[PDB]
């Protein structure tokens, strides 16, 4: 019936070779905040992580090894109504 | 004295409460890591909501919400084992529950039937009280902890929260068994009874004051002076109570336990289908209690009581009285006498020689017993199986006779208490004889020896005395006296009549009986003592 | 150990209960009276009534009989509601002495356990006293609801009960309402785990701690109120809020003898923005509410923290216990905030006690005559028996001290701190001197040894550090001392300071002399005190 | 204002030689009844009484020796609003 993830949508909207920005649709939900998290896939090279407020709907990646495939996450906290916890959305871009 | 049945329940009362003790040590370590998860989760959160004013996008690790989506989980796992644990007990006190309430507080409640009209008097609430108590407590405690689990949901939940889905039937059941156990421990442990006839419980006369008491069995003292007891008859012929109407359970007895003794009621007719000896009504007893923030309605009643005008009513009122008691064990069934059941004489035999050791020292004997067979069935021996109806013993006369049998009867015992007491006690009377026993008897012995019975010529209730002359034929007559009625005991006791009874055979008196009661007796000895002047 | 006030109070809580008993009982005669009045009357009425329709049923006398019986309960209702009064007399004494005097001597003995030295009794007799005299205001309560229910059943024009039960309940219900509030109190002040010995200062965003009681041990009571703490409830001044878990509810199984209490441990302090007194001076009071509904009766309840000191960051704690010392150390007003606008001023006598109680509280030694008349030179200037002398909060902490850059109290508390984390052994075992004048210094160590020395805490630093002082000779006989540029906390992390003493050495002509260290100060050689603590 | 005693006024209305008729003010009171006493003044002969219901506001006595003078008293009895006992009215008449 719905879509269960945290962000339903995910993309990339601008980029240039070392940096990225990514967009998600607003969320029904009221978001504490979000977790972005990105690594090179396949890796054992750890991944990086920030934190965005609920307020916003987009941040920027950026260093990023130019030609090679990362695995973006994003994960959200709910509380207001009751704690939440939904299950996070992902997406594989190479720049 | 223990059974099993009991010594068990006992262990059952404990296991329930060690149960309840340990959920509740269960609880504190749920209550514990909620409190923990959403600490950390808010101080992680002001942090990484704070530090983001001044530019900072890196202060809560994703490792440490990774670690707090754990131990919700966990606590979720254990919220559930919590509710299901908790169901669990409430199985087990449904059960004990029943053990108490539809056994042992009903075994009691018929035991007291049985005293009431006689029998051995077990009634000693006591052991009771502290079972029912013991299972109070425990379902106080659990119902504590469900509450508890109100106010965790409140604090922290989600979707698929244990708690919104079964507290709300943990409730339900627990307040089930809260309401009914104290509705169960809400008994009348004195019956209705007129202070003056104290031997006829559960027959009120108009206008005279009765007395009766109310036992609430959760020895809580939240409870003192908190429940006001209102009595009544007749709650929808028929009656009003007048006098002091409400009392207030207190806690001065005894044990300290919850009574309420109304003493000052007295019953009047206000302004029609069966006969007034066999019509039936109830007093009952309301109250209202609220503990801790739950109503419980109560309402307990007596057992069915016949209610008179007239002091000459008494006798068919025990009778309906004792047919009752001994036959049902349902407390309030009003209509009974519409269609009275049948009683084997088995039963009836025990009842009978209970009207004799409730009021003296003796009870009745075999042979005693045996020669009221024949009255209320006909002629035979070993009865044990023949049975007895209303109307043979109440309802209808008997032996072409202008009365009842238990009529009778209960105005026989009523002359062996007031007058000739003494007598009866010791068996100096051997009351109930066959008139062919009567003379076997005393054919064997010599001829001045004497025997003393009842009378079956009068609703009255006498006594007399039979001895045997001895003809030339060489057979034995009997001899008997107009029997002596509570008209004639009044002015002499039956003891001094004995003394002085001489009769005219031939010109001049001679003393018919003053030689020998039955078994080998002078009469000096079985009388001396009520001679004095 | 049992006073002699005490053992009296014993003996007027078992007065006033079989006081109470006796009551209960006289009125189970006077409501036995008035049933068999009612009772009789109606009786003989519903008979004078329904006989009519034969009019000698009811005799006069019968009726002189009742109306002698109405005065009788009357007079018995009359003798009852005084003895009532008097009893209510008796209960408000034994509350004062309760609650004004051996309630408030246990509020004051937690006071200076907070700061340091004599740990209080614990609450247990006193809850003891507090219930039984409960328990004897509750029985009263129910015998002045039991006057209640006489009046509507039996009354007239006069009735005793009518006039003077209204203020018997009045007075019954402020005595147990009161009564209540009293034994709401905190009874472990709130407090940051991690700096146990710094009660009553709290870092914003760290965890912290607190704990109440109710003193009236009735189960009834069970799970039946919920505490709500707060902060800032109600002046030119910050303004907090607490977070975290705010709300508990008043368990028994909690504590061991089945006691009443309620434990907040997940509270933490964030501060909130709005438009008098630096930040370690300003108090504030951290207030627990809530309501009991004790058969009928609603009770409010309120008791609060002593006031608390709140500070951004953990440089701040020397200054904030400074000021928590000063408040307890000085008054008992458990709610003064704006005690630091006009500070009192405390005399050297109760000073020096606090201080060798910073060292008792910490340690395993407090400190000595000789170390606290030194510190005594430090806060006044020269003299001897320094007993009656003043002190100004100016003097202790807030101004510098003898024209170097820190406070008195900052001072110490940093030697303190470096006392506990490094070093405590040496202290314990009373090898460290500490406290002590160059001239005593001087003095002491002359008549001893040159390889004699002493160990003693820098006055230079705010930081504190300690250093070593020893005495080389010179030919016309006097003693020369050395000191060392004082060890801190940023060096004794590498070495402790025990292997830094055998260790070290300074130049001689042109090779490193080996020890100018020998003896320590009383005729005891080096290894023999240090030894213990080396490789 | 005032006047305690039960019925307010008392007065005799009718009579021959052997019996008088009494009556009294209806009472501002609920009187749930009566008592009447009459006995012969000196007379150590004892007194005479009997009740009537709060209804009435008068009975008849007879029986009476014609010229000695008799004490007539009037008793009330009040419970309705509470318990009351009002102080009688009592007087003398000879017939």
């Amino acid at each position: 019936g719905s879509v269960s993830s945290v962000p339903t949508k995910l993309e990339v909207v601008a980029a240039t070779p070392t940096s990225l920005l990514i967009s998600w649709d607003a969320p029904a939900v009221t978001v504490d905040f979000y977790h972005i998290t990105y690594g090179e896939t396949g890796g054992n090279s750890p991944v990086q992580e920030f934190t965005v407020p609920g307020s916003k709907s987009t941040a920027t990646i950026s260093g990023l090894k130019p030609g090679v495939d990362y695995t973006i996450t994003v994960y959200a906290y709910v509380s207001y109504p009751e704690y939440y916890f939904p299950s996070p959305i992902s997406i594989n871009y190479r720049t | 004295v223990v059974t099993e049945k009991q010594q068990m329940l006992e262990q059952h009362l404990q296991d329930v409460r060690k149960r309840v003790q340990d959920l509740e040590q269960k609880m504190k370590v749920v209550e514990n890591l909620q409190d923990d998860f959403d600490f950390n989760y808010k101080t992680l959160k002001s942090q990484g909501d704070m530090q983001d004013l001044n530019g900072n996008n890196q202060s809560v690790t994703r490792q440490k919400m990774q670690q707090l989506e754990q131990m919700l989980t966990a606590l979720d796992q254990m919220r559930r084992s919590i509710v299901s644990e908790l169901a669990g007990l409430l199985s087990a006190m449904e059960y004990v529950q029943k053990t108490l309430t539809d056994e042992e507080l009903a075994d009691w409640k018929r035991r007291q039937q049985i005293a009431c009209i006689g029998g051995p008097p077990n009634i000693c609430l006591d052991r009771l009280e502290n079972w029912i108590t013991s299972l109070a407590e425990s379902q106080l405690q659990t119902r504590q902890q469900i509450k508890k689990l109100e106010e965790l949901q409140q604090k922290v939940s989600y979707k698929g929260d244990p708690i919104v889905q079964h507290r709300p039937m943990l409730e339900e059941r627990i307040v089930e068994l809260f309401r009914n156990l104290m509705k169960s421990a809400f008994v009348v442990e004195r019956q209705p009874c007129m202070p003056m006839h104290p031997d006829r419980p559960l027959v009120i006369k108009t206008g005279v004051q009765f007395t009766t008491k109310v036992r609430l069995l959760v020895k809580f003292p939240e409870l003192n002076y908190q429940l006001k007891i209102k009595v009544c008859i007749d709650k929808d012929r028929k009656f009003n109570i007048l006098g002091t109407n409400t009392k207030v359970m207190n806690m001065e007895e005894n044990n300290g336990s919850l009574s309420a003794e109304f003493k000052h009621l007295t019953l009047r007719e206000q302004r029609a289908s069966l006969i007034v000896t066999e019509e039936l009504h109830l007093i009952t007893f309301e109250t209202e209690v609220y503990h801790q923030g739950l109503k419980i309605d109560l309402e307990t009643h007596s057992l069915p009581v016949v209610v008179i005008s007239n002091i000459c009513q008494m006798p068919n009122a025990w009778a309906s009285i004792l047919w009752y008691n001994m036959l049902t064990n349902n407390p309030k069934n009003v209509n009974f006498f519409t269609k009275p059941p049948i009683g084997t004489w088995d039963q009836v035999a025990e009842v009978l020689s209970w009207q004799f050791s409730s009021t003296t020292k003796r009870g009745l004997s075999i042979e005693q017993l045996t020669t009221l067979a024949e009255k209320l069935l006909g002629p035979g021996v070993n009865y044990s199986g023949c049975q007895i109806t209303w109307a043979k013993f109440c309802k209808e006369n008997m032996a072409g006779k202008g009365f009842s049998f238990w009529v009778w009867l209960d105005n026989i015992i009523d002359l062996v208490k007031k007058y000739i007491l003494a007598l009866w006690n010791e068996g100096y009377i051997m009351g109930f004889i066959s008139k062919e026993r009567e003379r076997a008897i005393l054919s064997t012995k010599p001829p001045g020896t004497f025997l003393l019975r009842f009378s079956e010529s009068s609703k009255e209730g006498g006594v007399t005395f039979t001895w045997v002359e001895k003809d030339i034929s060489g057979k034995t007559q009997i001899q008997s006296v107009e029997p002596y009625t509570k008209q004639q005991l009044n002015n002499m006791s039956f003891a001094e009549i004995i003394m002085g009874y001489k009769i005219m055979d031939a010109t001049n008196i001679l003393v018919s009986p003053l030689v020998y009661l039955y078994p080998d007796i002078p009469k000096e000895e079985a009388f001396g003592k009520y001679c004095r002047p």
